[PDB]
């Protein structure tokens, strides 16, 4: 249970809810938290679950991370009235039972949370409060998103959404569209970056580089240790955590020994006598950076939700009109000629009546073909399909020729 | 040089009322240096956009088929020597050692992740031996494979050579767009998509050598086919899927049987291997090497490796919604040429050379057209005095016409000069032609 | 590859309305259609 070790102060309480303060103040490895125990259920929190050592939504909040909304949670039983739950509406989470509230990461990149009235539990849309009689809720918040904060110093007051095809995504307005609107839920990653808003993103492309700075070192003690808190005999074998800020930095002062393995010792200063705490180094904490416009950023947040978004399919699929007649076609006693303008013509044929004639001839502004049958002594209309080296341009057209005199055509 | 009237526009005075030019364009392309113009006309001495697009170079690029790594290995080996009926000493156990079992003696080695071989061999029994029983004893032997140097060299093959065309998209005010692409393919560039045709050939056959490439450091040829089975004595005896698994001499390697020579002599074993460094088979045959006339070199930008033969190739690429089209051009503009020389050849692929010298008083182009219209000439004009060139083709030893230059202002009159040098073919028969030809090789 | 092209003397080309493709080669065949029970006949044709 390593996971238990939570950076930063571990407090995962929401205000109003500090009935818990026993085992969510900062959340060891011996008790259970309501609001924290839910993120490590297998198949649940997949996201957070990978970023297992990086901080949590109530965690940055306490952290003055991330800040709180305005009404940071306007109670259903006071503020059932009032335009309070119109981010949460557009989102299709799902929360277990005998849970009285949820919090989640608003628009504007604060933390906002849903209350039932007392008594009352969330049902498993989120939407709505129920009554149960003779049922215990539990006393935490369930995360109602999948998403894990860090600190970052980097700005991104000119960061927002560009979503390709979208006329709104969430509660965002991208633009204004009139016409056919397929109307979805969708998951959308998003992320949050200092003095900005919520930002979604088409693509999730992020990376994650190591340091020594404390949040990546995971610090423990053993219970009934030796020359250490909570030095008295036990009955069972538990860990306890340890404060790295104790520990001396190498070539500085310090309150406790302290030892670890080889990135702590390379990073703090090991002791050479009997250490008070062992620190080792976490599996995968570090800084975490998003490729947003192709340029890497430090996010505050990280997370993916499932929004209802509004796409255009199309304006039009394709347009294909093509009343050309920029040709002309005369017929002569040698042949039929079309002398096409523009466009050359590689291959022909000229139908009259049932019976067609081909010509087949090198790209050029004109072709020459038989006369298809008795058409040339009889005159008539005669259709003509060609093939264009360009577009745009129609393959059927139609001449129309009176009686000719074969005498010219055979004199010799 | 190309309209687009069935798909103009309105390009109000000075604002722009372009309608998103839609209809597509069916020109060829240009020989090698070569430009493609287009005409987009609006009002007389106003408009006169022009694009281009320069042939930069036509290469005959590589389709690369499977592919492994390789390096330079060298083994250590670790021996214990027990009498018989110790441990595992029993003969039995000795001739039936598997290859993939370790032995007890060896295990601070423990797990490991290098690749690794187990032989146990039988020696003396006797007190002169050094062991009280006269039954054989054993040596046992653990072998692992280090990488030497911190290299390693990438091993493919060519199945087929695609024709590879790169284009220069002088754009409407602007021309900083350059775009390469194949056969029968398109790109989405800004303002629509530019396809190309290359109906001509579309591959030039196949090979039977190997190729091998080091990272930073450029390609080479080896004269082998391309085995994906290891053998012994030959390249790539010892493959890896990855560089990391070469430079950590990782398990997943594939080798072949009998790499390691053992000489279990009674002092002490001596276990070696003779293994061909690819390093010096990759210095042997650097890339700007010839083989049966094909000349295979380091492409541009050191992505890949080309083919130099002999061909030619017709190419008609096809613009679709060309469309980029601003208001600020719709001010005038006046400059000032002069003709500066004629160089080059006539009825020739590589065509005929046309500096101009043209001074002018700001930004613009320029239109010089003969009186049959046959040859137009685009040169950019800037500010002050600038010498521009350009390609065209010509079929008379001798140049002398006039052509109807204009920068978006008053008509005048450009006279040209100059001869031409004469091609000898050392054969002829009726002409030699103006497509797109390949670099070919002298010996083709 | 627009249809209207020839390929050693079979010129493929669109079929009448557009529902297939054709091959106009050269050669001829022998039609003898037979009609049965053949029974279309009123009483207003009585009249000259
Ligand atoms: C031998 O007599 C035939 C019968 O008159 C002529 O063949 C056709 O005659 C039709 C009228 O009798 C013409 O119809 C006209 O066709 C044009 C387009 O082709 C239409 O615009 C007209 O509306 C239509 N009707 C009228 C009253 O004009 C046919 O065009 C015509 N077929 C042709 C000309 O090929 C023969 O012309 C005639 N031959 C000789 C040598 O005298
Ligand atoms: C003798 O000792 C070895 C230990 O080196 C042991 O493996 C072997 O089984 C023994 N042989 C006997 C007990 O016969
Ligand atoms: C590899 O070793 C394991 C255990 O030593 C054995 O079960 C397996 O058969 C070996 N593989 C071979 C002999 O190909």
């Amino acid at each position: 249970p390593h996971l238990r070790n939570r950076p930063g102060k571990g407090h995962n309480y929401i205000d109003g809810m500090t009935q818990e303060d026993a085992t969510c103040k900062p959340v060891t490895y011996a008790g259970a938290c309501s609001s924290f125990d839910v993120l490590l259920e297998k198949g649940k929190f997949p996201l957070f679950q990978s970023y297992a050592h990086h901080r949590t939504l109530l965690e940055a909040v306490h952290d003055t991370i991330i800040a709180k909304a305005d009404p940071p949670s306007c109670d259903l039983q006071s503020a059932h009235g009032n335009p309070c739950m119109k981010e949460k509406l557009v989102m299709k989470t799902h929360c277990p039972n005998d849970y009285q509230s949820a919090h989640y990461l608003n628009n504007d990149g604060k933390m906002a949370s849903v209350k039932c009235p007392p008594k009352y539990e969330l049902t498993e849309d989120c939407n709505f409060c129920r009554q149960m009689t003779g049922a215990s809720l539990k006393k935490g918040s369930y995360p109602l998103q999948d998403l894990f904060c860090q600190s970052s110093e980097d700005d991104g007051s000119k960061l927002k959404t560009k979503m390709k095809g979208v006329c709104e995504v969430g509660v965002q307005a991208l633009k204004k569209c009139d016409g056919q609107l397929s109307t979805a839920h969708e998951v959308v990653p998003f992320a949050v970056f200092k003095n900005s808003k919520k930002v979604y993103l088409d693509k999730l492309d992020l990376k994650t580089e190591e340091n020594l700075l404390p949040d990546s070192f995971v610090c423990f003690e053993h219970k009934g240790q030796y020359k250490g808190t909570m030095d008295s005999g036990q009955t069972k074998r538990e860990l306890k955590s340890f404060d790295i800020s104790q520990c001396p930095k190498i070539g500085g002062h310090g309150s406790k020994k302290c030892t670890g393995d080889a990135a702590f010792c390379s990073a703090y200063e090991c002791t050479a006598q009997y250490a008070n705490a062992y620190c080792s180094h976490a599996n995968g904490s570090g800084i975490v950076q998003i490729q947003v416009s192709g340029v890497w950023k430090k996010p505050l947040c990280v997370g993916y939700e499932r929004v209802v978004v509004k796409r255009e399919l199309s304006a039009k699929p394709i347009q294909r009109v093509e009343p050309c007649t920029t040709c002309i076609t005369k017929c002569e006693p040698h042949g039929l000629v079309v002398r096409s303008t523009g466009f050359k013509i590689s291959s022909a044929v000229a139908c009259a009546s049932g019976v067609c004639v081909t010509g087949s001839q090198s790209p050029s502004t004109e072709i020459t073909l038989k006369y298809p049958g008795i058409s040339q002594s009889s005159g008539g209309d005669i259709g003509v399909h060609m093939a264009h080296d360009d577009q745009s341009v129609s393959s059927k057209i139609v001449a129309h020729c009176p009686p000719q005199d074969p005498c010219l055509v055979h004199g010799c | 040089c190309s309209e687009l009237i069935q798909a103009s526009s309105r390009i109000t005075e000075g604002v722009n009322t372009k309608c998103r030019l839609s209809g597509t364009a069916l020109i060829r392309a240009g020989s090698v240096g070569a430009e493609a113009c287009l005409m987009l006309k609006g009002v007389k001495e106003d408009q006169t956009k022009f694009l281009k697009i320069k042939t930069v170079s036509s290469e005959l690029s590589c389709r690369e088929g499977q592919s492994y790594w390789t390096g330079s290995f060298s083994p250590k080996c670790l021996s214990s020597r027990r009498c018989h009926l110790v441990g595992e000493c029993h003969v039995n156990r000795c001739l039936s050692w598997r290859d993939n079992e370790t032995s007890a003696e060896f295990s601070f080695v423990g797990e490991s992740t290098t690749m690794r071989e187990n032989k146990c061999f039988e020696q003396c029994g006797g007190w002169g031996c050094g062991c009280f029983n006269v039954n054989p004893s054993c040596l046992f032997v653990h072998t692992y494979l280090q990488s030497v140097r911190k290299e390693a060299l990438r091993v493919f093959n060519c199945i087929d050579w695609v024709h590879k065309l790169t284009l220069e998209i002088t754009d409407f005010d602007g021309s900083v767009s350059t775009i390469d692409l194949g056969a029968s393919s398109s790109r989405f560039t800004n303002w629509g998509s530019v396809s190309l045709s290359l109906d001509a050939e579309g591959i030039s056959g196949s090979n039977s050598f190997s190729f091998i490439e080091s990272p930073g450091k450029g390609y080479a040829i080896v004269d082998e086919p391309f085995s994906e089975i290891p053998r012994q004595g030959f390249l790539g005896e010892i493959r890896c899927n990855s560089e990391s698994s070469v430079l950590s001499a990782h398990e997943s390697c594939l080798r072949a049987p009998n790499l390691i020579s053992y000489k279990p002599m009674i002092d002490q074993l001596e276990c070696t291997t003779n293994l061909i460094d690819p390093f010096v088979v990759f210095e042997r045959g650097s890339l700007p090497q010839t083989r049966n006339d094909k000349t295979f070199a380091a492409s541009k930008g050191n992505r890949g490796v080309q083919a130099f033969s002999k061909g030619s190739v017709q190419a008609d690429l096809t613009l679709m919604f060309d469309n980029f089209e601003v208001d600020f051009v719709g001010a005038a503009v006046s400059c000032d040429a002069a003709f500066l020389n004629l160089t080059g050849c006539y009825s020739c692929n590589a065509g005929a050379r046309v500096c101009l010298s043209i001074t002018s008083t700001g930004t613009g182009s320029l239109s010089a057209h003969n009186k049959d219209g046959s040859l137009h000439i685009v040169l950019p004009s800037e500010n002050g005095t600038k010498d521009q060139c350009q390609i065209l083709h010509f079929t008379v030893p001798e140049v002398e016409e006039e052509f109807m230059y204009s920068c978006d202002g008053d008509e005048r009159p450009l006279l040209v000069k100059g001869t031409l040098i004469a091609i000898d073919p050392f054969d002829d028969r009726r002409e030699a032609g103006g497509e797109s030809t390949v670099v070919n090789p002298k010996s083709g």
